[PDB]
């Protein structure tokens, strides 16, 4: 129900919380550049020669 | 230091802008004359703002347009109510007879005006701004008003300091030089401080100065506090930062070589091969 | 880290109502002193085990963990608690800000030493400065 | 290296003939979005800021002097007005106009060759936007004085956050439209479709830079150790996010924007390389001594 | 016969007036020239406001003299 | 396999940069050569 | 912790890694023999600062000369294209 941010460990009956996920948003935005730039050169090379 | 003069970080920038405007307008730098306004609280004369004046020339002497002074006074008595005349400023090196000729006319306005100096051809590390007062000395015959140096401070208020910080942060010869010269000057004078400390330690060892047993202990602690944070975690974090910035630079060199490539393709698509 | 074997003087001069227990197995003064000790330990430590924490706060054992859990979720002290290893983390630094704070300390030390040496022997410092700037 | 007019001081020239030709040709009459760039002198910003703070929470404003070069408004001075105003509403009944033309006449003799290029207004703590009547003010200011721009300043936001809250705005003529959205109306006015903002940049003189570099630094752990390249992490994330849309619009155009996009990306990459260089020089200074 | 009018921005226009006219008269004629709003004009000469109701008897423009116009502004 | 934090990765990134830079320089030189041909300058 | 309470040192105790982390420590007594050591360390720091300054100067000079060379190359190609444009109109 998205009320507890964590996961359950069954082999050791643990409850691992989510005191994690530092400010890595940068990385995803960085990935965004790739997903554009590749396509960009794909358009540049496809002009002709 | 006789009377006490408090100086705000506003008149200096106005003088600099006036001189720059004059130099751009006429090419050859000449003398610029302004008027000081502020608050005279007892012996403490606080100079907040200054306004330029139009000064004419007759024969070989500069005369202040006194009617222009009255009109300007009536003008700023409405925007700055409790501000009175304090003196005049000038640009140049050592005082010259022209400055005395201007100040003798200025004295007819206010009994004891101030004298401000700002060297634009300065080649030294000192502050070009200086403060002087006219004093009638014991010179034989008609004793002239000699300009005696005064003790001036850098009193400022919150808005002035914050604006100065904003301007200092803001900023040709390539941006890398701009980013590098600020580091260079800071390291230069930090090294000068270090050299002074080492010189005192050497002098204390030589016995020229009396042997003080308090400074040497703090110096020893400082000596023991050079190798800061040589742990492996710091090294790992620093190398992570370096790699991240390197890949940033890669992604951004590639997008510019793409621009160059597109420009080349567009140029080539019309010369050797039509359509 | 004020302890319970030099606090009897304060307990002596306590009004009956201010001293009356809350019926939780401990006095209110024992509540206050334990909470203050736990907060004080939260500053000059980085991470501590329950076995060691069972000496600063006296305490049997797990009740210290209960008090630590009570301290959190009330906007008083920061830090998460492990239970598999029985180790509580107060707060950790992340290297680079520690480097900046060390720069803070070192350069302030340099500046203060310069001010002290200039105030000690003005003539020699003036001579050295005027010779260096030449 | 002060006698020569470098590329920095070359903007400090008032060519009467060029300005007359620009004002006679009037290239702005056809293109509505003709003006994009707004260059402002340092001292104008200084005088504006000190006038805004001197009045406290009461709104103050004034007329600015400058010229127009192609699509760029170059402003060289600011000026204060003798007005009475409250937090939100001002009048400028007669005193402003008795000290506006007189100031121009006085400045014609000192050496100020510039004329009216726009006005700046201080909005104390309620955003940088054109009010419902201010948009009409710029309407009738532009209808007859075409070289013109409205400057809006927030004193409280600047004094609290630490960044200059400056906005240069020009409005579209009545009839030029290109249901209201819920994201472009809180940072702008209800008439946001009737006006647009212009890119704002500042310039200074060579002697200004020289005096600034010798004014006062200290700044060892204030500038030389200040978590650089990290303090503006949110700024860099926002920039690298909106470059994605910029590049996608450029690619759609290809299927020019591309040069602007490349310049925008180059700015960020250069800034963060400068941050890396600062970190490297710090490491070489402090860490690697007394092995 | 060759009176001139100048704006605070730099515009310089030429008009012709009769000695016996009123200030309102020269107003209408200058809007017939261009089309300015009549109630948003401030007239200046020698740093003084020009009273509209006064028929021009002593406000001397004898050759080359230039009037100044100001556009009304409000920033509430 | 890798954590991407060792100086070897930085050296590899530097090596890739020194090849991209050479490629960009070659394209710029070729474009500059093209923009001088007398056959050009007249088609625009 | 009793030692820390007297403001002698500012440190953090670690129980997981068993590593005391000190930040500031007050200097103890110094004999008349360690002055050579502090002189040597200060001289080394001065030499490092001088080397850093020289490197900074060299790098900024290289950047300036590279920018100048690129600008001269652009000016030369512009002069060539203007010359050929002038020649073409015959």
């Amino acid at each position: 129900d998205n009320t507890i941010h964590g996961r359950i460990d069954q082999v050791n009956q643990l409850l691992e919380l989510d005191h994690q996920k530092r400010g890595g948003a940068r990385y995803t935005a960085l990935d965004k550049w790739t997903n554009q730039l590749n396509s960009l050169n794909q358009a540049v090379v496809s002009k002709l020669a | 230091g006789s009377v006490s003069v408090a100086l705000h970080p506003l008149v200096i920038l106005n003088i600099s802008d006036h001189w720059i405007r004059m130099r751009s307008q006429e090419g050859r730098p000449v003398q610029v004359i302004g008027a000081l306004i502020g608050k005279q609280e007892g012996r403490n004369i606080e100079v907040m703002n200054s306004f330029e004046l139009l000064s004419h020339t007759v024969e070989e002497k500069i005369i202040i347009d006194k009617e222009y002074y009255y009109t300007k006074e009536e003008q700023f008595k409405q925007v700055f109510k409790e501000l009175e005349f304090l003196g005049w400023y000038t640009t140049g090196g050592p005082p010259d007879p022209s400055d005395i000729h201007v100040h003798k006319q200025v004295c007819e306005i206010i009994e004891s005006p101030l004298f401000l100096k700002l060297n634009p051809m300065t080649k030294h590390t000192d502050l070009p701004v200086s403060v002087f007062e006219s004093v009638i000395d014991i010179i034989n015959g008609e004793a002239t008003m000699l300009f005696a140096e005064l003790t001036y401070t850098l009193a400022t208020e919150e808005a002035e300091r914050i604006g100065v910080d904003h301007v200092a942060r803001m900023t040709e010869n390539s941006t890398v030089a701009e980013h590098l010269i600020a580091q260079h000057s800071a390291i230069k004078m930090l090294h000068s401080r270090v050299k002074l400390i080492l010189e005192y330690v050497k002098a204390s060892e030589a016995g020229e100065v009396p042997f003080n047993h308090e400074i040497l202990r703090e110096a020893y602690a400082l000596c023991h506090c050079l190798p800061v944070l040589s742990t492996d975690k710091f090294k790992t974090d620093f190398y992570d930062q370096c790699n991240d910035v390197g890949l940033m630079a890669y992604l951004g060199t590639i997008t510019k070589t793409c621009n160059t490539m597109n420009q080349f393709v567009n140029k080539f698509n019309v010369l050797y091969d039509r359509q | 880290i004020i302890r319970g074997n030099q606090l009897q003087e304060f307990a002596a001069m306590l009004m009956p109502h201010q001293k009356a227990t809350t019926a939780d197995g401990s006095s209110i003064l024992d509540r206050a002193v334990i909470e203050h000790n736990l907060l004080s330990a939260s500053k000059l430590y980085n991470n501590i085990t329950f076995e060691e924490l069972g000496a600063l706060l006296e305490i049997p054992a797990a009740k210290a963990e209960k008090i630590a859990s009570q301290m959190i979720t009330e906007g008083r002290m920061n830090g998460f608690i492990d239970q598999i290893d029985g180790i509580v983390h107060f707060e950790t630094r992340e290297a680079l800000p520690t480097w900046d704070k060390q720069i803070q300390s070192l350069c302030f030390q340099v500046n203060n030493l310069l001010e002290k040496i200039s105030q000690t022997a003005p003539e020699w410092t003036a001579q050295a400065m005027e010779a260096q700037m030449a | 290296n002060m006698q020569e007019a470098q590329s920095i001081d070359e903007i400090y020239k008032y060519d009467k003939k060029q300005q007359q030709e620009i004002l006679a040709a009037k290239p702005w009459t056809k293109d509505h979005h003709y003006f994009k760039y707004c260059k402002i002198s340092a001292l104008a910003l200084l005088k504006m800021v000190m006038h805004a703070r001197s009045g406290g929470n009461l709104a103050v404003m004034g007329l600015m002097l400058g010229k127009v070069d192609g699509e760029t408004m170059i402003i060289m001075d600011s000026f204060a007005l003798p007005v009475e105003g409250t937090e939100t509403r001002v009048n400028a009944q007669a005193a402003a106009y008795e000290y506006m033309a007189a100031y121009i006449e006085n400045a014609k003799q000192v050496g100020r060759l510039e004329n009216a290029i726009g006005w700046y207004h201080s909005h104390p703590g309620y955003g940088c936007w054109l009010s419902g009547i201010n948009v009409s003010t710029q309407m009738l200011n532009q209808q007859f004085q075409e070289p013109f721009v409205a400057v809006v300043i927030d004193p409280t936001r600047t004094i609290s956050a630490g960044k200059v809250n400056l906005g240069a705005f020009r409005t579209y003529p009545k009839g030029y439209k290109p249901t209201i959205p819920l994201n472009k109306i809180e940072d702008f006015g209800v008439h946001c479709k009737q006006y647009y903002a212009l890119e704002v940049s500042y310039f200074k003189s060579s002697l200004d830079r020289k005096l600034l570099e010798l004014l006062w630094n200290k700044y060892w752990v204030n500038t030389l150790s200040s978590s650089s390249l990290l303090t503006n992490a949110d700024y860099t994330t926002g920039q690298v996010f909106d470059l994605s849309e910029k590049l996608e619009q450029s690619e759609a155009q290809l299927g020019d924007k591309l040069a602007k996009a490349t310049r925008d990306s180059c700015k960020t990459t250069i800034e963060a390389i400068h941050g890396l260089m600062s970190q490297v020089i710090k490491d070489k200074l402090f860490n690697q001594i007394n092995i | 016969m060759l009176i001139k009018v100048k704006t605070l921005t730099g515009k310089e226009i030429e008009i012709d007036i009769e000695p016996t006219d009123k200030v309102e008269r020269i107003k209408e004629r200058v809007e017939e020239k261009e089309g300015i709003p009549p109630q948003q004009q401030r007239l200046i000469y020698s740093g003084k406001q020009m009273n509209d109701e006064k028929t021009a008897a002593d406000y001397k423009i004898l050759g080359g003299s230039v009037l100044h116009l100001v556009l009304a502004l409000r920033g509430g | 396999p890798e954590k991407y934090n060792n100086p070897a990765m930085l050296h590899n990134i530097d090596q890739e940069m020194l090849k991209c830079i050479e490629l960009d320089e070659r394209l710029k030189a070729m474009d500059q050569e093209i923009t001088v041909n007398p056959q050009f300058v007249q088609k625009s | 912790i009793e030692a820390v309470y007297t403001d002698i040192i500012q440190g953090k105790l670690d129980q997981r890694n068993q590593l005391l982390e000190v930040d500031f420590c007050i200097g103890r007594d110094i004999r008349k023999k360690d002055i050579n050591n502090i002189v040597k360390t200060l001289h080394e720091w001065c030499d490092g600062c001088e080397a850093v300054l020289l490197g900074i100067e060299q790098q900024v000079l290289r950047a300036n000369q590279y920018k100048e060379n690129h600008n001269r190359t652009q000016q030369q190609v512009e002069a060539e294209v203007t010359n050929i444009k002038k020649t073409l109109k015959a």
